[PDB]
């Protein structure tokens, strides 16, 4: 259903999330000790039964699980029969 | 009548994680030595 | 001021059993091991169940020589 | 090797370990033997172990309807520390075990006061020994 | 993949098939080409 043959030349890498990132040797802040002091507000994960008119938990992880089940190709050939 | 709130107790120590425990220390989780029957 | 030679790296003559008493490694290994991310060694799986002797006590702690101590010696 | 040395000290160096024979101070010995040899445990921790170790309620009580001071029969104690040696797979040649706890007690037998040691001396501390003058060792 | 590589059994087996069987048909297994020389290791060596 709604096909058309089409090229897509570049997908970009893998998300498996560990990728060797770009390395520096200098560094701009030179003072380690604000990563153990930074603060934040808090994350409440749930006010009064967390209803939403965009469903975003549903819709994100939906989304997120779409792109993961692509790239594993439906995780089909990994699995033997034990 | 405890007015401290076990719902913010802590100190945010930016990227630091640490460990918590859901129930009991996992060592002790798994009892199979005397489910199973292997003691002297 | 002549002091004996050795002074120096002289043990401690109460306390220096308290680091090798078999209570202490149980203790330790103890809440080494509930952490569940340390193998635990044998012998704790063993004496887990047969923890050893109450009340011997050493005579550094207890200072009495007629104190016998242990049911073995 | 040391092993060797730690054995010939629960044989020889303690009055009255119950009877050595039964599987329960029996397997308490093989159990320490075990964590003397692959470095688990100090000489001096597996020794105080083996002494503390529990055996029998009023143990005492019970000696005495057996010894009057308090001093076993040594045989039971060589042979099952041989046998522990021997069922663990401690030597490539079956024999050495045996020889050499039995040697190494034999050359001590000559000794003034020779089944009673120092305790600082007796085992693994901060200052120790020159290599000649250590107890069941085989330079002696 | 492990318990293959080692024959446990090799020198029980050796005896039944060098007793029991005629020679034609024998498959005898030599404990000097398996892993361990076909022994259990000395105590501390094996890694465990
Ligand atoms: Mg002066
Ligand atoms: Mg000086």
């Amino acid at each position: 259903m709604k096909y058309a043959d089409l090229e897509l030349t570049t997908r970009g890498e893998f998300p498996h999330g560990m990728k060797e990132p770009a390395f520096v040797k200098k560094l701009d802040q030179n003072i380690p000790w604000y990563f153990s002091t930074y603060r934040s507000m808090y994350h409440w994960p749930i006010t009064g039964d967390n209803w939403s008119d965009l469903n975003e938990a549903e819709k994100h992880h939906d989304l997120h699980m779409f792109y993961t089940l692509a790239w594993w190709k439906l995780g089909e050939g990994i699995f033997g029969v034990d | 009548k405890n007015l401290n709130s076990w719902y913010t107790k802590g100190t945010m120590r930016g990227g630091v994680p640490r460990i918590y425990y859901a129930w009991m220390r996992p060592g002790s989780f798994t009892r199979r030595r005397f489910e199973k029957m292997r003691n002297p | 001021y002549k002091m004996p030679k050795n002074m120096g790296v002289a043990p401690r003559f109460d306390t220096w059993n308290e680091k090798y008493e078999p209570w202490e490694h149980m203790k330790r290994m103890g809440r080494l091991v509930g952490t569940g991310f340390y193998i635990p060694p044998e012998w704790y799986n063993h004496f887990r169940m047969f923890p050893p002797i109450n009340h011997n006590f050493q005579q550094e702690k207890t200072l009495n020589p007629h104190n016998a101590s242990e049911p073995t010696q | 090797d040391d092993m060797f040395i730690w054995l010939c000290h629960t044989a020889m160096s303690v009055l009255n370990p119950g009877d050595m024979r039964s599987r329960l101070i029996y397997n308490h010995l093989r159990i320490l033997a075990e964590s003397v040899a692959s470095g688990e445990m100090t000489q001096r921790t597996a020794f105080r172990f083996f002494e503390s170790a529990v055996r029998s309620p009023a143990y005492r009580e019970i000696a005495k309807r057996q010894l009057e001071g308090g001093a076993a029969t040594r045989l039971a104690g060589i042979s099952a520390a041989a046998d522990v040696m021997r069922r663990m797979g401690l030597t490539r040649r079956p024999m050495s075990s045996y020889f050499e706890l039995y040697q190494r007690i034999v050359e001590r037998s000559e000794a003034m006061t020779p089944w009673g040691f120092p305790p600082l001396f007796q085992f693994e501390e901060r200052l120790s020994l020159e290599p000649r003058l250590k107890f069941f060792s085989r330079a002696s | 993949s492990w318990w293959e590589p080692l024959g446990y059994g090799w020198e029980q087996h050796n005896e039944e098939q060098k007793a029991l069987c005629d020679v034609t048909e024998q498959r005898l297994i030599d404990g000097s080409n398996l892993p361990f020389g076909g022994k259990l290791p000395p105590f501390g060596t094996s890694y465990g």
